[PDB]
């Protein structure tokens, strides 16, 4: 429901 | 105001989730900070010309460990600085920063540890918050679990952050359930349990040490944020906390005039005093920090931008903000730390990079 990373 | 005077990158090429300057240092000693990422913790000294000298590292025997956080204290026994570290394995390691060996370690959390904090007055009192929905209080002098905070009125998802107040009488915690929770540890019961943890000696007994099961906080609220609360900090009797909605909120339980120590657990009101806005910081696990005097506040975002607010103003809404940017810094800044004398600011990133900004 919510991401910890914005990068690959 | 600040200038970027250096950067480097660690060779594990994994995210650095944590950084802490050692404020527990001595007269004129070199300025040292620790970084945590991958399965290692690394020590650097700061020198002039923006030099960052790598000292030693500890790498965990387990290649599957991923450390998320660390915290400095004093070893009560030898009087040297200690460093506690923890992450995905849910195991607290106590590291001798001089020799970078693990002296001892604590297991118990049913999962990853998200945050560690030492009591501001008593160097032996370690707080841990966990993916298992619980906070735990440890006495690292006698190796006892003093208390587990969780259960009936405890958090209902991962606890992401927590903080002792200035005096070390209470703790505010926060997490994925959107709530912030107050836990007094100056109650007669907790003071007494702490007294007992000090009086515990397993060589001279066969009784185990019994933890307190604190199921009910002394205040709870979900009316500050609408998503994961991933960093909380006391500012005197006020709270600073952030979700992943691009603002740090400054607030207090109850009405403007209500004393924090008169607040009852039934209290349903909160007073918002200020908001610190910024951009592009919607991922969770992004932590802000303050200098020793709490005159300033630092937070990095997911595109490598560093915000610093001046908190030295009558009212929170008035604070001005400086943004630090570098064309080579484009990865998420997970956490920042100020040197004790406020002269250096360090930021660490998702691309394993470390950034030094000099005041």
């Amino acid at each position: 429901a919510q991401r910890k990373f914005a990068q690959s | 105001s600040f200038k970027c005077v250096n950067s480097l990158k660690e060779d594990h090429n994994q995210p650095l989730f944590g950084v802490q300057f050692n404020w527990h240092s001595k007269e004129g000693d070199p300025l040292v900070f620790a970084t945590v990422g991958s399965n290692r913790v690394t020590l650097y000294e700061c020198h002039s010309q923006g030099e960052i000298r790598l000292l030693q590292s500890y790498v965990d025997a387990d290649a599957d460990e991923n450390f998320y956080t660390c915290a400095w204290t004093y070893d009560s026994n030898t009087s040297h600085p200690l460093l506690a570290v923890a992450g995905s394995r849910g195991i607290i390691r106590i590291i001798n920063p001089i020799t970078m060996q693990c002296i001892k370690h604590y297991v118990g959390h049913g999962n990853a540890i998200n945050e560690l904090k030492f009591h501001p007055r008593d160097p032996n009192l370690l707080l841990s918050v966990s993916k298992d929905h619980a906070l735990r209080l440890w006495n690292i002098q006698t190796d006892t679990l003093v208390a587990i905070f969780g259960g009936v009125e405890g958090h209902r998802d991962e606890v992401l952050s927590a903080d002792y107040d200035l005096l070390g009488e209470k703790i505010m915690s926060c997490g994925m359930d959107h709530s912030l929770k107050l836990w007094r540890i100056n109650s007669k019961r907790m003071m007494n349990a702490i007294k007992e943890s000090y009086d515990y000696n397993p060589n001279k007994t066969n009784r185990p040490f019994i933890s307190q099961k604190i199921h009910f906080p002394d205040f709870s609220t979900r009316d500050i944020h609408r998503n994961y609360v991933d960093c909380v900090r006391w500012l005197g009797d006020l709270i600073l906390s952030k979700s992943c909605e691009n603002a740090i909120v400054c607030w207090k339980p109850g009405k403007m005039e209500d004393d924090i120590d008169k607040i009852k657990p039934s209290e349903s009101n909160v007073t918002i005093l200020g908001r610190f806005d910024y951009s592009q910081c919607d991922i969770w696990y992004m932590r802000f920090s303050m200098d020793f005097w709490q005159k300033m506040l630092a937070l990095g975002n997911q595109v490598g931008k560093l915000y610093v607010w001046d908190l030295e103003v009558e009212d929170p809404h008035k604070a001005k903000c400086t943004t630090l940017t570098h064309h080579k810094c484009g990865a998420a800044i997970r956490q920042t730390s100020f040197s004790r004398d406020s002269s250096i600011l360090i930021a660490v990133c998702d691309d394993a990079s470390i950034w030094r900004w000099d005041r």
